């Protein structure tokens, strides 16, 4: 995309053309083999706008001089978007069956927090010190 | 003419997709898919999107001997078309639409279709399966069968 | 929209036009692919009105001079609204079955508290310090 | 002539293997196997390999009395052939092909085969069963019946 | 591939010819007997682009005078790509069933972090000290 | 094979003729009763090249001036290749069922470590001190 | 068996006649009532060649002046060969089923390591001190 | 038999006539209600020859000046042989089912070591201090 997803905040996202916004949505749809094709544009756009705001609020700032978002903010925002899109449909698909055909996806309980509950969340979690409290400060 | 499809599932998809936007009862023309086009956790439409028809062949196709010559098979095929929507009136209207769409071609001579007969043979309602407490898809279906003379290799 | 969900209190919501309420409802309805379309307007309006009131009462004020609502108040109030609609529908589906076929959503047991019991709650929970009590005060 | 095998499963393997490369529709000739040639987790082709056909006898063969001589049995023999591939159109081409290939021989007076009759009698689609998330095998099949007179050595 | 996957950064990956990028995809696709053939080219491209990005931004630098990546950076990036593709497809099948017959794949529960959760991840994990914090440093 | 699998590094493997490379592949195929016959040449070759590169990088160097690899490097690289080839198809099959009838393979399951996940891995693991950390050093 | 399995190393095995290899194979094939007959000759040769090499590398030398291979080296190498063949056949059957009827072999989970995972391994394990570290040494 | 099974070592066993050897095999077959009739002569002979060698290596000698084989060596060698013959076929059958008719054999988990895994092993185990130590020495 012309603006990459890490360049733009919530206020910037609302200013985008349909084409810029569609190119970013297309980039997110690459993260799933089904591309979430039955879920409408508005919902994917809302998930991205949420992921952008949530990055800028919960995952900006620092722990020591180090940024709290250590990895590539592009892929962090894409995974956080894909995580939210999945959670707009339902949980993780642990088990799927229809017309006798059946599959189960080895998920496990995984813990308790939102990012732990889906594969895109568990990828996003490595970018942000896995939500650990490594912040350190002193008297001067 | 309207299909020339190599197999019955694609033939019925082609017939449903060849329907004019005027011949559906709803405001939006439905989307036609193979049952295997979508995974289960995301099967059926999202909100603010047109309703979905899933097509597949649910039971054994038969190849009866037509005659002592062995030059052709009396092929009989079966298909189910399921309609999924959140709207209980919309699946009812779609079921009626699929019936009165696929009742064209009822006695082709391989003119539009590659068959002698495409017929709705039964209809199922499954609305009673949808739990009322949650939002969730209603489902209804048309069972449709298809018969034709299918060429053998015996006489080259 | 013209207003936003973070720019109104319970008293203001009741004074919004129908259109302004409906646009906020239309934003909340983006948080599920299913849109909760078979649950009526009044239930979605009530879930939002309650989420606004519950933010302003239970999830407001300061904790060690920080805001307790540090996350984006817009998306927080949306997630709290979507959470409330989901509990108005009886909660998270663990499992579903029908002539469409069958699916399971990997939840496990999880925590005891309302925000731990649904995915929208678990998303809201990160905007409010995961309900932790880091508040601190001194003699003067 | 073309098979002369002691049992129907090997006979249909020999018929499918004897088929010219020009009479398969896909770019490359499929591989023919007994169902029990492969372990389950390995069953079906890998990527960059041609599609695979699994042959076996799914049900009891009948030995009917032909006459009160007791000289011969009217043997009626059942086979299924499954086509496995990752391509949803290739399995359909293979179904089409298997029906054509096995519709030669349709009334041998034991000319090529050791039978009076080898016929496709039905076909199945199982493409609906493959999940949409995972890459994985589509499966389709042909059901085949074989008939012939089989000697008893009652009179010797 | 003539430019190897370890000889290229995200900036280089976007700058490769179609054929060079495709040769690297063609290499990655060798890591599964199923080849991920029913997931598109662009999805596999995005997975590799993301894997290169995480190598460069999360699995780079030093842990004492050691590198934080100890194994072959080629095969590490391949495993990281394969791991991403499998999560784009929903993860490991613990079980599969249909008219083909049935199988179960002995996964158990396993770990909680994304590399622990999948076979390609578990292969990559040994390349990166199993994610342990073995770095040491002194005052100067 | 004339060039044994321990007489070659990654640079050598890429320089081998088709025959020389196929003799090693032919030896690897003895390690499974099924011989992995549905998996293509290129995937077996990629697995062996990976096993060679992994041996030379992750399983090289001394440990307490003993070698980090104690067992025969031929059979280690073979079992490491077989281990990788299995993981290119899936896990160990815990259970398999055909048209009728069933079998289960008593695996039980080890931890998150890939070498515990398969039969060839659990053999290769004895060659490399069971991944134990008996390395030792002193001041002079 | 004019020569025998403990009277040869890997280099000697390659130098034996076909008959002497096949005789040692014929002796190993006695260790199962099933003889592993539907696994080909080459795989049984390979399992023996590997067992010989793995004995001489991993299960040789002394511990507190005791031999580490205290048990009869003939039967040890046979059990190690039978163990290797059984892992080439996919492991221990926990359960078997068909039109013959059904049977289950009481295995439980057992240990994590290869020799614990099969009955032939569990026999070989007693010949080599159950892999315990009895070794001891003094200063002079 | 003329030579009882406790009188003869591995070297003596090979010197036996067919009649002496058959009489010993016949004595072992008395330990099973089926007599293992489907399992061939060579396999039963190999199991006995192994049991003799394993007695003479692992279960000869002394601890605290007591013999490590305390019980009747005849019945110990018979049980050790029956244990091996059983393991040449499979485990204990915990469960069996035929033409609908079914039975299960109260085995339990039983531990880990090969003698614990089967009934003939659990009989043999009492003869040899149950693989416990009582070993003692002093300075002189
Ligand atoms: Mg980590
Ligand atoms: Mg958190
Ligand atoms: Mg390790
Ligand atoms: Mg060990
Ligand atoms: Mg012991
Ligand atoms: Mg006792």
């Amino acid at each position: 995309p012309d603006p990459s997803i890490d360049e733009v905040s919530k206020s910037d996202w609302d200013a985008l053309t349909t084409q810029e916004q569609d190119d970013i949505i297309s980039q997110v749809e690459n993260l799933s083999s089904t591309g979430w094709v039955n879920t409408s544009r508005e919902r994917k756009a809302e998930a991205i706008r949420s992921a952008i705001a949530e990055r800028d609020t919960l995952y900006s700032g620092n722990m020591s001089r180090l940024p709290t978002l250590d990895g590539d903010a592009e892929y962090f925002t894409l995974y956080l978007s894909a995580h939210k899109i999945q959670l707009f449909e339902g949980g993780e698909a642990q088990s799927e069956s229809g017309e006798g055909g059946s599959v189960s996806y080895s998920t496990g309980g995984g813990g308790e927090k939102d990012l732990q509950k889906t594969r895109y969340g568990r990828m996003a979690l490595e970018y942000v010190w896995e939500d650990n409290s490594i912040a350190a400060l002193r008297t001067y | 003419a309207t299909t020339s499809a190599s197999h019955h599932v694609q033939a019925i998809i082609d017939l449903l997709e060849a329907a004019p936007d005027a011949d559906w009862t709803p405001t939006q023309t439905p989307t036609v898919k193979r049952y295997w086009d979508d995974a289960q956790s995301e099967r059926g439409p999202g909100a603010d999107m047109p309703a979905i028809l899933y097509v597949w062949s649910p039971t054994t196709s038969s190849l009866d001997r037509f005659s002592m010559d062995g030059d052709v098979f009396d092929q009989n095929d079966s298909i189910e078309v399921q309609a999924w929507s959140f709207d209980e009136t919309e699946v009812e209207q779609l079921q009626g639409d699929i019936v009165q769409i696929l009742s064209e071609y009822l006695d082709d001579n391989e003119v539009q279709t590659p068959y002698s007969d495409v017929a709705p043979t039964g209809t199922n309602d499954f609305r009673e399966q949808t739990p009322a407490r949650t939002t969730g898809h209603y489902i209804m279906s048309v069972e449709v069968e298809t018969r034709g003379l299918s060429e053998t290799a015996k006489n080259a």
